[PDB]
């Protein structure tokens, strides 16, 4: 999966996030992405998938 | 930056006429 | 980290319309080494100027 | 922000230049 | 971890005598018959493992020998220092007087 | 340069003026909290 | 309190620009004949 | 008409609000890109390896300098006095890391600065007016000469060039103190004399006439209202003036004469900044300031120190600093 | 303080005979020095070698010792470097050379003798500012 | 035959010598003779600088740069033995010459980088054997690559190694632990890697040419920040003279 | 470059006080009666 496919499925990207007093760049607020941490798959204890 | 160099040339070239023309064209009788 | 996470207001029309060069050397798809020619983003601020 | 205080203030100069001399009280004799 | 390598070789010999694979070659002066010719043998055939090292030059004369010999009380040799030997500077090391 | 005959006096009257700076500094000190943030 | 730097210049010149607009009108009106 | 008549008869024209002229031919496009290149180059250059021994010096606003340390920074020791155009660079990457912008500016500042001196003649002989304005630039004019472009010949390289901005005149003055006692230089001397003294004497004459201008105002107005442009009479009493300068000295020390006492306005400080130039111009080869460092020696053979002596501990001082890393030999030889 | 006959005596050779020098020595000494050494070695130094000076412990060490007239004396008519193994009369000023070096052409035994007393005598006068360099001035 | 005065201000002092491309042939090497290199000549036409990634899953690329510092690039007149091993192979071991050059080269949106393009203290071999030198013929070696600057050398503020102040002096009581990288100057000494691949061969001058592709570490600044890695193209000539 | 943070309005203030002061009079002499 292309780490930009990935970067536009997160809402801090969603223009509908922000505040009229936020000022500036979005990277003001979540910082500067550096990278995808990848997909996390969470699971209990008799390993069945959660989302 | 070969035309860059032509193109100032003859930018160089037109104001120095126009100044060695001028003084030529009577400028001792441009007195009052 | 590319424009619209930078605050990039003009940006974004320039490179819209065909502008995506810098002087520098860059573009905004990542490009290194390119030749914008005059119409680079800083030869469009220039022509506003003037 | 410093630098385009600099450069405001620079340009400031150089538009009251620009009003100075064009558009000056016109000197008259009297 | 950030240490500067030439104050921590001057706690060691090489504070303390002419150290044959480190010292600037204008040190030799200080004392008599080693300076040029003795000198730049020295500098030229550097490393040394040990000080007496230096009497196995080849070519050496024996008088060269003897006069090495009465000045191994001035000499060491440390483990050679990349920031003291390279860009020629043990044959200048921008200090004039 | 011949006169312009469009030029008219302009005026602020003292009421107008009292009414001018209690607008502004009242819309500053409801904004400014947010100018801090 | 960690507020905007910007606030205070951003708050001065919302006063004064416009303050002072009107106290210039208001003082060439008065010294009108 | 033809239109070769009409645009001349433009040029020359002494109806234009600023007068154009032949000389203003020259002086208009040098200075115009004289002052974008360095408008330009004090925003946004990038660091200059003035010394030649690739370690840049930065000058402008947009890479960490203040109005202050800003300048537009000198060419490159290896480039000398080489002529170094745009289009003798391979990239204008190359040519701003070299200095390139200098070069630019300094030319054409100073072949439009002389094409403004020749404009001066130029219009007052249109004007009908006395010739010699002209020779009274003639003195900044030289010492601008001096700075850019003697001192670099003597010296071999626009890198010792004065820099384009405040820090650096700075540092190009006390440099120049290390290397040639500028101080102890007569030359130099005249020109303090001259800008002291100019100085002096602008405050004495405007102070004079101030004194004595004849009453026209009430005391509510200011007195300027007392004057008309073009008035046929002259505004202030000289003797009035004169009468007290000559009882605060002596009766013989003044100028009666309002033209001795205008040409020498014009002279002193035109003549003491035409030897700053020429100081400025004559140690660029070399030939420094006075030297009387030991000159005082007791009976037995100590040194006696005097001021001189002290001056060169600060000169050495200077002298040992200055471009910290571009000597490899003992002595500055240029 | 005064240029007494105690500061004007030097050492002679190597044995520890000295030799008193006369106040018109001393001024012919610094004079000749002036016309013919002082280009390269003002004040004590050397320009084109800063590594090698005139003090009179660097004269010590020489080889062979040159902290004494005779020791300078012979060094003006057949320069050796600093450990004596090596001639340098072709590249260093001195009677042998005086063909192309042409200020030494005129110097006689009495004038060798003046330039080594002023060495030697310099020293006592100025101490470490004699071969100090700038840091000294 | 050219002069000093045919050259100076061309650009070609910064050029090899080339050969024909007649030059074709092969070079005798006799195994009991020794041989040394009288001249090696390299120089580089293409400088590349690896970039530096913010994800390190994604294999970091070599960019283009532009050269800044003009047409002082070129190593020559090096010289050094070259030893004809027991396997037949041959060994480059560099005693000599003008061997480095400060290069300063700018990357696409201003970044400068400083290297000193070396090949100083090369050891490289061919192939085993090597009975002549052919267009087949390669080298390979490691050289060194000491610090950029030297141990004087002085920052802006006037600390360095082997000399300068050891603390930042306009700042007498701030807290020095923060400052230690920029305050204590290292010195660095790396190694880099380059082939040789012969292209040209004159059988009867003993003379050679081709082409030839190194990668170093940049200027570091005296410890000050990261290196980065360059890669040096060009071309190279040498002549091989019976020892 | 890490400048002081009131460096911005006390150069924005030492401009426009005064250069409004200069504005108010001149504004208020041209509006006379002439
Ligand atoms: C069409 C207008 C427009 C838009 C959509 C943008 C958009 C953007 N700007 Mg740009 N900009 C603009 C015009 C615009 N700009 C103009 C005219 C200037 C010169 C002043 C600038 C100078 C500028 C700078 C210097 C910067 C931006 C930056 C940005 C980015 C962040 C914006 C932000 O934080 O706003 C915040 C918005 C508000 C806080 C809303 C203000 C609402 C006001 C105060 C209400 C006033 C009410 C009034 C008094 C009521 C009167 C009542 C009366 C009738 C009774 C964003 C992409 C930033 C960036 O990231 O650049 C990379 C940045 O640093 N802009
Ligand atoms: C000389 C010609 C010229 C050119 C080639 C450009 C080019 C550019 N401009 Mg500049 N500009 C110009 C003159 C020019 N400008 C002038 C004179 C002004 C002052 C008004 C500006 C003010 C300006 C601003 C404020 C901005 C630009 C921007 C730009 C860039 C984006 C263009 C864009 O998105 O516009 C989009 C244009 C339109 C969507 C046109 C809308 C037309 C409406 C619908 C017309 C309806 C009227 C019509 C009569 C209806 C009937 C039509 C009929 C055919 C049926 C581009 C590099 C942008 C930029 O990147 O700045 C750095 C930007 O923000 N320009
Ligand atoms: C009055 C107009 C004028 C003048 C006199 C100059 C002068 C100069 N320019 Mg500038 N320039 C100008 C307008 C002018 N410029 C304009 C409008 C632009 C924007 C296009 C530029 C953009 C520009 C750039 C980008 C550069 C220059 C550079 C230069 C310098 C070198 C030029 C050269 O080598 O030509 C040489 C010309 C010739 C050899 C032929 C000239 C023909 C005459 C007849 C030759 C004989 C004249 C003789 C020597 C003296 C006659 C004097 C008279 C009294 C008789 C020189 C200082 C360069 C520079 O500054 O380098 C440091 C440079 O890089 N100019
Ligand atoms: C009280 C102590 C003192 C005083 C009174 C002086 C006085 C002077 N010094 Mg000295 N100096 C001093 C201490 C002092 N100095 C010390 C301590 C040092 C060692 C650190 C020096 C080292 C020194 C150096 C190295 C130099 C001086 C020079 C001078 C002269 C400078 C003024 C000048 O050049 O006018 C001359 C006028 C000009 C240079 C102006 C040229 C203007 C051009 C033609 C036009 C400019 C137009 C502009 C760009 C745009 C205008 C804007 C408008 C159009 C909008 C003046 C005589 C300088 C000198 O003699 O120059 C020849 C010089 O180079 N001094
Ligand atoms: C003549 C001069 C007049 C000067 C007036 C003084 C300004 C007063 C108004 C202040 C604006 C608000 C800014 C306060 C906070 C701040 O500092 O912002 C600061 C921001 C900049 O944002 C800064 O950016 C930095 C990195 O670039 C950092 O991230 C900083 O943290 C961040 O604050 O200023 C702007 O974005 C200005 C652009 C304004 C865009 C407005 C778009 C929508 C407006 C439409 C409103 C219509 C309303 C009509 C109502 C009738
Ligand atoms: C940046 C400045 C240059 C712009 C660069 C790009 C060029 C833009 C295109 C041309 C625009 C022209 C606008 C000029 C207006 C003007 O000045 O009019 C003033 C008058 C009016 O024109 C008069 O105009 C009359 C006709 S009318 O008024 O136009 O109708 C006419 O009859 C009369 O003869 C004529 O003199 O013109 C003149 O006085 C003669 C020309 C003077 C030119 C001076 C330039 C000086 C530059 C020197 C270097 C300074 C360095 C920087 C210092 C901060
Ligand atoms: C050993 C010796 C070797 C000497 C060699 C070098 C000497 C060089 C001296 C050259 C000086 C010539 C000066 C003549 C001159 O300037 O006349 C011009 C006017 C004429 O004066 C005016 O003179 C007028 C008459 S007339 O013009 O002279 O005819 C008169 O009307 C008016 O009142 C009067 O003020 O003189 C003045 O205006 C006042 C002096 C201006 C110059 C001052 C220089 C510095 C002096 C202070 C130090
Ligand atoms: C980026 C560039 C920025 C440029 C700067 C622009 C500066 C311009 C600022 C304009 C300010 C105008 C103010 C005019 C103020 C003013 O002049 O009022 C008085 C004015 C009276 O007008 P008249 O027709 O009587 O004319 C008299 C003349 O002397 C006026 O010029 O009426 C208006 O202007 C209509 C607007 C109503 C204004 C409502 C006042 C609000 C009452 C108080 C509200 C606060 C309290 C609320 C409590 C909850
Ligand atoms: C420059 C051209 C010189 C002139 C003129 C003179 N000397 Fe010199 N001196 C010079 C050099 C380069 C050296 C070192 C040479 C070497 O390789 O060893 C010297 C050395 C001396 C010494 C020996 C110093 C010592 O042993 O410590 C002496 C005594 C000396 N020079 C004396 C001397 C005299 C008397 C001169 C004028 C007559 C003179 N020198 C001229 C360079 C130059
Ligand atoms: C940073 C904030 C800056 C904000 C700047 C706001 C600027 C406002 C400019 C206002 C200009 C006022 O314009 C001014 O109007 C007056 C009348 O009103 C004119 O005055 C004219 O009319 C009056 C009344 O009939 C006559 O007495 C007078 O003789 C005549 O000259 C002035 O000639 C003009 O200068
Ligand atoms: C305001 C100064 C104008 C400077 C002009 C520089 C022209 S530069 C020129 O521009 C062309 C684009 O039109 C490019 O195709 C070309 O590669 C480039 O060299
Ligand atoms: C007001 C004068 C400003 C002049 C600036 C003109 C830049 S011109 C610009 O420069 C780039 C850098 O090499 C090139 O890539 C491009 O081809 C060229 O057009
Ligand atoms: C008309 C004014 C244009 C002035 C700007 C010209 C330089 S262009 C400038 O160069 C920088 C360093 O190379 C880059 O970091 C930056 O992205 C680029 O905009
Ligand atoms: O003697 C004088 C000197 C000066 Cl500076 C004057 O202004 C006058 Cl008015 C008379
Ligand atoms: O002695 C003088 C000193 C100076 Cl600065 C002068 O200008 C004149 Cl004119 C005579
Ligand atoms: O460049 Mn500027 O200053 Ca005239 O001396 Mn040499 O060179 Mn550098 O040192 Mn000192
Ligand atoms: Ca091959
Ligand atoms: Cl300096
Ligand atoms: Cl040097």
């Amino acid at each position: 999966i292309p780490e930009k496919l990935a970067f536009y499925d997160y809402i801090g990207n969603n223009p509908a996030k922000g505040g009229l007093f936020r000022t500036g760049p979005m990277n003001k607020g979540d910082g500067i992405a550096q990278a995808w941490k990848g997909h996390a798959v969470f699971r209990n204890k008799e390993g069945e998938e959660l989302f | 930056m070969e035309t860059l160099k032509i193109t100032v040339y003859i930018v160089v070239t037109f104001f120095v006429l126009l100044f060695v023309f001028g003084f030529l064209s009577g400028d001792p009788a441009r007195n009052p | 980290n590319p424009m619209w996470r930078q605050g990039m207001f003009v940006l974004p029309f320039m490179a819209r319309l065909g502008v995506t060069g810098s002087w520098s050397g860059w573009s905004i798809t990542g490009e290194t080494g390119i030749d914008p020619g005059f119409w680079s983003f800083e030869g469009v601020a220039l022509a506003h100027i003037v | 922000m410093e630098t385009i205080t600099y450069v405001f203030i620079f340009a400031c100069i150089i538009a009251l230049f620009f009003f100075a001399i064009f558009f000056r009280e016109p000197p008259r004799i009297t | 971890e950030l240490v500067n390598v030439v104050d921590e070789k001057l706690g060691t010999a090489y504070g303390e005598k002419i150290d044959l694979n480190n010292t600037n070659i204008a040190a030799f002066i200080q004392y008599r018959g080693l300076y040029p010719t003795l000198a730049k043998l020295i500098v030229k055939n550097a490393p040394y493992e040990s000080v007496e090292d230096v009497l196995n030059i080849p070519g050496l004369t024996e008088r060269q020998k003897q006069i090495l010999r009465e000045n191994l009380e001035h000499f060491t040799v440390t483990e050679v220092e990349t920031a003291l030997v390279e860009g020629g500077d043990r044959y200048n090391n921008g200090l004039y007087k | 340069m011949e006169p312009n005959p469009n030029r008219q006096p302009v005026e602020l009257n003292r009421t107008s003026l009292y009414l001018g700076l209690l607008l502004i500094l009242v819309l500053a000190l409801l904004f400014s909290s947010y100018f801090f943030n | 309190m960690e507020v905007n730097q910007l606030g205070l210049i951003a708050t001065a010149l919302f006063v004064l620009v416009p303050s002072v607009f009107l106290i210039i009108l208001y003082v060439q009106t008065e010294s009108q004949q | 008409a033809n239109l070769w008549e009409r645009f001349c008869n433009w040029v020359t024209s002494t109806d234009n609000r600023l007068y154009v002229g032949w000389f203003g031919v020259i002086m208009i496009p040098t200075l115009l890109a004289a002052t974008i290149c360095f408008v330009i180059a004090f925003i946004a250059a990038p660091p200059v390896d003035i010394d030649g021994i690739r370690e840049p010096v930065s000058g402008s606003l947009l890479y960490g300098n203040n109005i202050i340390t800003g300048a537009v920074v000198p060419s490159s020791n290896a480039i000398g006095l080489h002529f170094y155009p745009i289009w003798e660079a391979a990239s204008l990457d190359e040519w701003l890391y070299n200095g390139g912008p200098y070069q630019l500016i300094i030319f054409h500042f100073l072949l439009g600065a002389s094409c403004y001196m020749g404009r001066q003649w130029e219009l007052s002989y249109r004007l009908g007016m006395r010739p010699w304005i002209c020779v009274a630039y003639s003195a900044p004019l030289a010492s601008a000469f001096a700075v850019f472009l003697i001192y670099p010949i003597g010296q071999g390289s626009f890198s010792d060039g004065m820099p384009l901005g405040i820090s650096g005149t700075f540092n190009f003055m006390i440099v120049f103190q290390a290397e040639h006692n500028i101080l102890m230089h007569p030359f130099h001397q005249l020109g303090v004399a001259g800008v002291f003294g100019g100085a002096l004497f602008c405050a004495m004459h405007g102070s004079l006439v101030t004194s004595s201008l004849i009453r026209e105002t009430t005391e509510t107005e200011s007195a300027n209202y007392g004057y008309k442009f073009g008035q046929e009479e002259e505004t202030y009493n000289i003797v009035a003036a004169h009468g007290y300068f000559g009882r605060l000295i002596f009766q013989y020390a003044s100028f009666n004469n309002s033209r001795s006492l205008h040409f020498f306005l014009a002279a002193w400080p035109v003549v003491g900044v035409w030897f700053a130039a020429l100081g400025i111009s004559t140690m660029a080869f070399n030939l420094n300031g006075f030297n009387f460092n030991h000159s005082v020696i007791d009976a037995k053979g100590n040194v006696i120190n005097t001021w001189a002596d002290i001056i060169n501990r600060a000169n050495l001082g200077m002298e040992v600093m200055h471009e910290r890393n571009a000597h490899n030999f003992p002595l500055d030889l240029a | 303080a005064e240029l007494t006959p105690e500061v004007l005596t030097v050492p002679l050779n190597s044995e520890g005979k000295t030799i008193t020098l006369t106040e018109k020595q001393y001024l012919e000494g610094k004079r000749l020095f002036q016309y013919a050494c002082a280009s390269c070695h003002v004040g004590g130094i050397t320009k084109t070698n800063p590594s090698l000076d005139l003090r009179t412990e660097t004269l010590a060490l020489a080889t062979p010792p040159r902290d004494n007239i005779e020791g300078l004396v012979d060094y003006m008519k057949n320069p050796t470097t600093y450990d004596g193994e090596q001639e340098i009369a072709e590249v260093h000023p001195s009677l042998r050379s005086a063909d192309i070096f042409p200020k030494m052409r005129n110097l006689t035994e009495k004038d060798l003798v003046a330039i080594a007393g002023h060495i030697l005598v310099e020293p006592k006068i100025l101490g470490d500012k004699w071969g100090g360099g700038k840091v000294y001035y | 035959t050219l002069t000093y005065d045919d050259i100076v201000g061309t650009g070609l002092a910064n050029k090899c010598p080339t050969l024909d491309d007649t030059a074709r042939g092969a070079y005798p090497i006799d195994s009991s003779q020794t041989y040394r290199i009288a001249r090696l000549c390299l120089q580089p036409t293409t400088f590349l600088v690896k970039e530096e990634p913010k994800n390190k899953r994604q294999e970091a690329e070599f960019v283009p740069t532009k050269l800044v510092t003009r047409e002082t690039t070129s190593l020559d007149q090096i010289q050094g033995e070259l030893k004809v091993n027991s396997d037949g192979s041959l060994t480059f071991v560099e005693e000599d010459g003008i061997d480095f050059q400060p290069v300063t080269v700018q990357m696409a949106g201003g970044e400068r980088i400083p290297l000193l393009f070396t090949v100083k203290n090369l050891v490289a071999s061919t192939q085993p054997n090597v009975t002549s030198i052919t267009t087949s013929t390669d080298f390979k070696g490691e050289f060194n690559v000491p610090s950029y600057r030297t141990a004087n050398f002085l920052d802006p503020k006037g600390r360095g190694l082997a000399s300068g102040y050891d603390s930042a002096i306009a700042l007498p009581q701030a807290k020095e632990e923060e400052l230690a990288r920029a305050n204590v100057k290292r010195f660095s000494l790396t190694k880099g890697q380059i082939s040789l691949n012969v292209a040209k061969v004159d059988g009867r001058t003993g003379e050679i040419a081709g082409t030839f592709e190194s990668e170093q570490l940049s200027d570091d600044d005296m410890g000050a920040h990261e290196p980065h890695e360059v890669k040096i193209q060009g071309v190279f000539y040498a002549s091989i003279e019976p020892a």
